[PDB]
């Protein structure tokens, strides 16, 4: 009567959590790997300025820039667009879901407030010690 | 009161002694329980404008006597809620990222060869039945994949 | 279906239309001349470089939106699989 199938379980468990483990040790790889590219995408697109002599040059320059400005802004402006756009398009899917099956996992426009966390240390500062997460507390011995 | 209850038979003395700390600074004069301008001046203090509108539905969210004030008590209730909240978040979140990072691939899903190689890309030691079980058991609707639903539940419980 | 294209037309051409003045509108508020030119020599200095990191400020931000978005395109892939998956039409 399959007694030993209790192990079986067990195993799927100690794979998933050998899983989620390896995880979030990728998780912040990746995370820190993606800003080295930001830093260097910025590295060429703005190196270092280095301001020249100053007659026409320091003239010259600042209208290059200041024109660039109204360049990149745009182009910006283009990309929040895009972007509302988008978040737009995921709300409507985030919608298609409910109504076809209620409130589910992983909204992805989350409305959140302020952690209690976040509160009681900006209220207490120094004296905020508790890891609160879920572990309650029974006495120990 | 019944949720007065509970709530502060999930936290701790520690919590309590502490949410107390806290509740009180809310509390100007030291009567009791927070008002509808006791409350603006923290919330201010904590980087926000909330409007008589909004302070009101954030007070009587867990004003259980209808007094239009919040005690040390309705206060741990509410701290509960949130409690609960954050923690709820934090999950998802991380469930979120780590199935982006098995996902590997864009599809939104999560193929046996994936999971095949995310597991072996652990430590531990596997063979592949060890992989086609996991993915039957997690695999409900039976399409051969993972959604991000299923994966949510798979996940239910580790860590 | 053709009494519908003028509908078309209408509604394109609108839409377009009245976004395209909000991206001036908007676009030009961000933006102040350059009137500062020849008030100063080492003005320039100390100016060309405010607009500099204005354009890195903006160039940062660019990039942000951007990455925004990809990440954002990715939610969608997944919440259309959901979407999907939890059809069943039984
Ligand atoms: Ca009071
Ligand atoms: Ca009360
Ligand atoms: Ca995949
Ligand atoms: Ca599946």
């Amino acid at each position: 009567e399959e007694k030993k199938r209790r192990a079986a379980t067990a195993r799927r468990q100690h794979l998933k959590s050998a899983m989620l483990q390896l995880a979030v040790t990728e998780i912040e790889k990746e995370a820190a790997a993606k800003e080295v590219e930001k830093q260097n995408y910025l590295a060429e697109h703005s190196p270092p300025l280095s301001l020249p002599g100053s007659m026409q040059e320091l003239q010259e320059l600042s209208k290059k820039l200041h024109a660039k400005i109204d360049s990149v802004d745009e182009e910006r402006y283009d990309t929040e667009v895009k972007l509302q756009k988008t978040n737009k398009e995921l709300e409507d899917l985030s919608q298609k879901l409910f109504d076809l099956r209620g409130k589910f996992k992983r909204p992805p426009l989350r409305r959140v407030r302020m952690s209690a966390d976040a509160m009681l240390r900006a209220l207490l500062g120094s004296k905020h010690k508790v890891n609160m997460d879920l572990r309650a507390n029974l006495k120990q011995v | 009161t019944d949720q007065q209850a509970e709530a502060r038979a999930f936290l701790s003395e520690e919590m309590i002694a502490e949410f107390k700390a806290a509740f009180d600074m809310f509390d100007a004069d030291g009567g009791g329980d927070i008002s509808t301008k006791e409350l603006g001046t923290v919330m201010r203090m904590l980087g926000q404008n909330p409007t008589k509108e909004e302070l009101d539905a954030i007070i009587e969210e867990v004003d259980e006597d209808g007094s239009g004030t919040i005690d040390f008590e309705e206060f741990l209730v509410m701290m509960v809620r949130q409690m609960k909240e954050d923690a709820k978040g934090k999950s998802e979140e991380e469930l979120a990222n780590c199935f982006r990072i098995f996902d590997k691939n864009a599809d939104g899903f999560i193929d046996i060869e994936e999971l095949g190689e995310i597991l072996r890309a652990t430590g531990e030691h596997v063979t592949e039945e060890d992989i086609e079980d996991l993915m039957k058991d997690s695999d409900k609707n039976n399409d051969g994949r993972i959604d991000f639903d299923e994966f949510l539940k798979m996940m239910e419980g580790v860590q | 279906s053709y009494s519908s294209y003028l509908a078309k037309a209408d509604q394109k051409r609108g839409k377009k239309q009245t976004a395209r003045e909000t991206k001036k509108k908007v676009l030009a508020e961000r933006r102040k001349p350059l009137n500062i030119d020849h008030l100063n020599e080492d003005k320039l200095r100390d100016k060309a470089k405010e607009l500099w990191d204005w354009l890195y400020q903006l160039q940062t931000e660019k990039y942000d939106f951007a990455e925004q978005i990809k990440r954002k395109k990715y939610e969608i892939v997944t919440l259309r699989n959901r979407i999907d998956q939890a059809q069943k039409h039984s």
